[PDB]
């Protein structure tokens, strides 16, 4: 309800939350090296020319249906910034 | 805090569209629940492997709520999720819950036949389209996967892995979905 | 007259490497009997999948010769075959009569254990190269599957249908392997 | 309701796989209409046997639905079952309105022809098993008769009063089967 | 030149009794001719099969002599054999001239109506036992098949097969008989 | 002859985690190698107990083999295990030769550094588990002990005596155990 | 301002029930001294863990006074602090000043050597319950953890987390108390 700590209780838990997520992050890319030191036949200089540009097609598929979802971020924000407007009746 | 998978094993269900999810999201560190739709008894699939589930999805249930709902396919796997009136209350409420349904090859006419996630984009194995597009009640994709919010369809045994890795990703994001697939050599 | 398999089941086996091979034999018309290493009792896969097999390797064996001899992998898996004095006997007599042996992933280094295929050009997982090199009884490849006279070999959970599909050509022909893989949705 | 059965018969049909379920079945007191694929004309077996169908399929399709449908095997005669669009969609709306499909010998080929029961375990005649399990859409059943759901299927001319009886378990319950059984001076 | 076979159809004959030996014996190479008892018209067997002779049994007398006759089954149609004095002529000459004569479960009894191999070890369906052994003019055997001299008889649908390979075997021999019964997928 | 153990004792192991399993074990008649992984010098633990080591990891080394290698845990000090290439080389040698490796809290995860068990079934602090399950190189267990054939497993401060007794009852059988166990006065 | 803990360490003191209360106390915030009786060397405890005091009793006892003193058992330890005038005075003052005597196993016998907390309820380990009892200078006790006003006493090295976790408590409150316990991961 205070403006922000609505979002300063709620951030506490992309901080119980979202804390998951980065743990995992550190606890699991540490480990290259494991299979690093070891060879194989999934790279071979066209995985590289090909490889590389064939993980498309799953990241690029993320937004069609985060068509909307990085864009309901530009649904939330300027009615605040209408919450400027009617404010400079007063602000000013 | 681990997170938590409930996969519905009938019996005809496809084993490998069984076995796949169950061993790559416990790869995953998720607590996968192998439930049996008609108890704890084996569980014969479509090619006569035998699955001993976990549990029964009585108990299974009770031991809920899941982060993702799995239902495998088959034919005969897909129509006995189809008919069960405990599979339906388990779907219903995921809906409801906000929870991801992950369904593959005929494992999403499950979904039509309990009227979930209606006017969603859904994938099937090729031929279950006809069964699943009976009514308009969706949208058809012929993506390998297909996600449209909490739906999450593919097509058949040979995107097992990539249905599998989708759901990893919905539950425990990108960075350990990567890490699960690395050592399975896919292509 | 069907050309018959035996897939031989032992704790710790990785349930993907076991199930894929099972269920697309099975679609090719092939015979196949998942033998349990140490009984008919249910096993316990790497990552928990419970298979019940079709009986115990000795009454597997009394049914023989089959066609084919598979290994799955999984590192405990195949450290169990590897030390099995009945897969021992197996293996050498197939390699006498000259069948087909086929492993996956750690399961070639079962084949190093019982001094089986000596001189073959072979795959693994990257990480049983060490395990399976040890000695230099072997030339490693980098395929994802390899076939070297009646010694087949792949390499992980992501290459299973492929590994299966190419048994399933070595019994069955070209024409078959691919009626099989039609309905797979391989990429 | 007395219970009702529908047999196509096709020119070329395996006359004892036609007679024997007719027979049998009528012992059971099932109503059985014998439909000529093409149309009231006498039908020419496989073995010269002419038989005189009680309609065509066309009319006996009008006075269904039937409890079950009834494939003969023959070669030929299962070829021409599987070339029928009206066979097909008798079968189609059968497996729709869960009504029990039974096929013998070759029979079980139209099947395959028609798309239905796809996921099934059947068996089928030894000759005609490499033409059922084209494209793995089947389990291969080595048993004398196979009933899977609502699909029953069986192997030969040798096998016809095992199939037939296992239509009449089906329909009319264990101990009519029984009844009908005992006089029949069965091995 | 091939051997020769006569089955007499009566009305009321069990179609099974009838359709079994003519198809198996035409499976053998036999030349089978299926005369109707009372001329070329369709004959409504026991459970209503309409059959279509392929003869008058007028016109196929005239094309004798043959190196078996055989007698289907059914109490009616038994009886109307019984009945018959063309019946009656055609077994004395068979008899006369040292040919076989075959009959199953009821068909047996026609040749206690038409004094046909009196002294004979026959068989016959258990129902029909009381009217055979009306007189003492035969002893009786319990047996599937019984053949004594060129006098052979069985019991019932079920023993059909065994009668009608028994039949194959004293006309053709047995290395043609058992090549018949392979595909049979008889027990 | 006794049975001897030797436990790596790092900069930052939880002092619980090594001082109960050195005493439990020297308890059961094993004889104890507290070694140093970085000399002879004393060690502060976690929470500052210092614990003065009975030689270098070193010396250790030069009078094994040890019936069991134990690695205590502490976030630093698991991570200190993690990066000597002699803990590495140990490990290695100690799973060759078919000896026990014991692993409590984070102790585990230089399993993982070290690639030692894989496809093993471990378990590990709650707070852990992310680390360990870092590419699916294992399978996870919520169990307070785990043993995997030569893979033991533990979670915490608060199972250290439950995984020492296991260590016990490994080395030297259940009645040793038991006799150890009683006058420890747990639950 | 943090509370403080004296923890006094004699040769053959039980090193479990040194440490599990130095490292329970210490994530509980409290600032724990733990003092050598005989000086600042390195002591020898019953299963020859070798732990470095942080000081002499001699020095810990100037910056004094604690708000608890801790008598970890053992049988020799325990005879130790029995023997020792320094203790003597300690505890007498710590009586006086109403501050907190806790003490574990054999290490309530000290307790009694030195005549403090006549008329308490006390535990101690089973076996010390005789030497404890002599005199009836206290009523005992069959609890795991026994407070009876400022004397706190506990049963053995399997009592021990809740020994320290009860002395958390009387210093600092439940709420600290369950807030250490939780990691402790305790059965």
């Amino acid at each position: 309800m205070d403006v922000f700590m609505k979002g300063l209780s709620k951030a506490k838990e992309g901080v119980v939350a979202a804390a998951e997520k980065t743990k995992q992050g550190v606890a699991e890319a540490a480990g290259k090296t494991k299979e690093g030191v070891l060879y194989v036949g999934s790279k071979t200089k066209e995985g590289v020319v090909h490889g590389v540009a064939t993980v498309a097609e799953k990241t690029k598929e993320q937004v069609t249906n985060v068509g909307g979802a990085v864009v309901t971020g530009v649904t939330a924000v300027a009615q605040k910034t209408v919450e400027g407007a009617g404010s400079i009746a007063a602000a000013t | 805090a681990s997170k938590r998978a409930l996969v519905i094993l009938a019996k005809g269900a496809e084993e490998m569209e069984t076995v796949i999810p169950v061993d790559v999201m416990r790869r995953a560190g998720i607590k996968v629940t192998v439930a049996g739709l008609a108890g704890k008894d084996p569980v014969q699939c479509s090619r006569d492997v035998v699955i001993c589930p976990d549990a029964s999805l009585e108990d299974a249930k009770k031991e809920g709520p899941y982060d993702v709902v799995v239902l495998p396919g088959g034919n005969l796997g897909a129509q006995n999720l189809s008919e069960s009136a405990a599979v339906k209350e388990i779907l219903k409420e995921q809906e409801n819950r906000k929870g991801l349904i992950a369904a593959i090859c005929a494992g999403p006419t499950a979904l039509l036949a309990h009227e979930i996630g209606f006017g969603s984009k859904v994938t099937t194995h090729p031929l279950a389209k006809d069964k699943m597009m009976n009514g308009g009640h969706y949208t058809y994709s012929e993506n390998r996967v297909e996600k449209d919010g909490l739906i999450l369809t593919s097509r058949g045994p040979g995107t097992s892995f990539e249905f599998a890795l989708a759901i990893v990703e919905a539950l425990n994001g990108k960075e350990v979905a990567a890490q699960v697939k690395a050592p399975l050599v896919l292509k």
